[PDB]
């Protein structure tokens, strides 16, 4: 559960975050493409040549759905809904890749909110990368 | 994948002796299917998967779990080189099939799942960790090739 | 999220289960220690002996857990509250172990359980150990 | 475990040379501690673990942070031979310590953390790749003599 501090937390760090959110989405899969390369197996139709503008566009993707999420972190399952519907039924992710691409996330975000990313607020987003990827994951099965 | 001991390894063929192979592979290729639902995402061309009972009643899913657990039943003989003997079927998995090897994981937990439904009494504790053991050796042969 | 029908499921096959709990709660905790050697690092304090009575009174104790979350699977989170604060403050079991508990739970079942062990039922159980672990490790953070 | 082409190697060798090992370790440490807070089952008597100040500023998880990086520094000089390199420490983790190996995943999962953060842009994908690997095959390392 995300308490009234983590709440705090993720929403200063993601304030922060601001304008680059697309950016640093596409960072963060191109870091989840070349640590976990299984992952790979679920984009066979991109080109994931570093600079990439299917990644850089689907990166904008993955950011606009987080913010969607911070702005609504106490009504997650609702806001999330069709995206939750589209992972389960169509796209069909086996949910061990989300704890890989939350890790990326994370060292995206350390990597560019030296300030920021103290040991509080990364222990919040983690827990905030985790309430994501229960909810994407919820209607599996 | 770890250490079979002699005996180890004599209690995975002792039973393997046993089993109806082509009846085992599409068990546990159906099981896959219903168990993790996601796994059917490979699968779309094999028709209606609506249901338990259409998935295990599925002609194509039988055929596909017979094809896969006898290449697994052909490997029992390598256990010695698995990474050999896997090789070329890793690389076809991940370059033209796309299959996360996560998928390979669950397959062999659904594969122990079955056996015990099986054998009953007679896949002891023991026995199970044999069987552990050369499912996640497997399942690393498999992923082996990936890149 | 357990369907009616996985509760229904469940129901059916821990009924059939009935007094023999205690005893597949122990061959389940056998079986997780043979094949997932790790999880002895969390009971160094046991004689770990097939059929010891710390293994035996532990297993009975698991089932008696589970029995209790089948009886009270509309409301799990409160009727594991005490446990799920013993498992996150006291004992504090990394998550990963329970996955490997509800699969040797699952075989143990299969071996005991041939007519009940249909593929509807097994998805049902497993969506139930995944439910029952994700209470138990509710407040870990 | 751990296979390195060349540019991979450098890579990790170079970003290495400029690590504080003691103030890096502290802080791997202490972040673990702090983010995923069960891993303190194992630090009872290291004193105030109650807060992320706590954690941070305590001596002891410092002084056992610098013990664990530098130990870990060794095996970045034995790529080659991680489990020759771990098997005392392996079997001290296992027998006396009685830690879930799963704790040394999240270890080097924390490191990679305070790498980046540390580093910043420095910390590229592919140096975070090679460091992924390295500490992938540093877990296994110590887990292998588990039994
Ligand atoms: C924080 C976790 C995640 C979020 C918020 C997220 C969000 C999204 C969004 C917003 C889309 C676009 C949907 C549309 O076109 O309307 C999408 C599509 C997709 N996602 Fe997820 N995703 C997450 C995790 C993952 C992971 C871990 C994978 C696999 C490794 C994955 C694979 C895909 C794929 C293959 C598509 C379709 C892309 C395309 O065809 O262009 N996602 N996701
Ligand atoms: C023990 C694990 C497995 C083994 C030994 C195995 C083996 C095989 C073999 C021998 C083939 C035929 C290759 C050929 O065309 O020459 C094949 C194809 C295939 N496998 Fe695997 N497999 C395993 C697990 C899986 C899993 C878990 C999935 C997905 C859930 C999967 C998906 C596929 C698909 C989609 C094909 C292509 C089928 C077709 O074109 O009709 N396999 N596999
Ligand atoms: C389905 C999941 C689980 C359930 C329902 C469960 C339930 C229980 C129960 C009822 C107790 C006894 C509490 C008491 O004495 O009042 C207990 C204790 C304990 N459990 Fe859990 N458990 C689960 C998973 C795990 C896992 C996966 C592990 C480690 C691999 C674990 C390790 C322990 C330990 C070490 C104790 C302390 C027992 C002693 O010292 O006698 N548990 N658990
Ligand atoms: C990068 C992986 C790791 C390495 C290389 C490593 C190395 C070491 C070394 C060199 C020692 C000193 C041994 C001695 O007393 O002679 C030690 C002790 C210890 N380590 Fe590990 N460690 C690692 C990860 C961990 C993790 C993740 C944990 C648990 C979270 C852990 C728990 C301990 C404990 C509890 C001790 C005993 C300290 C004491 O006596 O108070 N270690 N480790």
């Amino acid at each position: 559960v995300l308490s009234p501090a983590d709440k705090t937390n993720v929403k200063a760090a993601w304030g922060k975050v601001g304008a680059h959110a697309g950016e640093y989405g596409a960072e963060a899969l191109e870091r989840m493409f070349l640590s976990f390369p299984t992952t790979k197996t679920y984009f066979p139709h991109f080109d994931l040549s570093h600079g990439s503008a299917q990644v850089k566009g689907h990166g904008k993707k993955v950011a606009d759905a987080l913010t969607n999420a911070v702005a609504h972190v106490d009504d997650m399952p609702n806001a999330l809904s069709a995206l939750s519907d589209l992972h389960a039924h169509k796209l069909r992710v086996d949910p061990v890749n989300f704890k890989l691409l939350s890790h990326c996330l994370l060292v995206t975000l350390a990597a560019h909110l030296p300030a920021e990313f103290t040991p509080a607020v990364h222990a919040s987003l983690d827990k905030f990368l985790a309430s994501v990827s229960t909810v994407l994951t919820s209607k599996y099965r | 994948m770890v250490h079979l001991t002699p005996e180890e390894k004599s209690a995975v063929t002792a039973l393997w002796g046993k089993v109806n192979v082509d009846e085992v592979g599409g068990e546990a290729l159906g099981r896959l299917l219903v168990v993790y639902p996601w796994t059917q995402r490979f699968f779309e061309s094999f028709g209606d998967l609506s249901t338990p009972d259409a998935v295990m009643g599925n002609p194509k899913v039988k055929a596909h779990g017979k094809k896969v657990l006898g290449a697994f039943s052909d490997g029992l003989a390598h256990l010695d080189n698995l990474k050999g003997t896997f090789a070329t079927l890793s690389e076809l998995h991940c370059d033209k099939l796309h299959v996360d090897p996560e998928n390979f994981r669950l397959l062999g937990n659904v594969l122990v799942c079955v056996l015990a439904h099986h054998f009953g009494k007679e896949f002891t504790p023991p026995v199970q960790a044999a069987y552990q053991k050369v499912v996640a050796g497997v399942a690393n042969a498999l992923a082996h090739k990936y890149h």
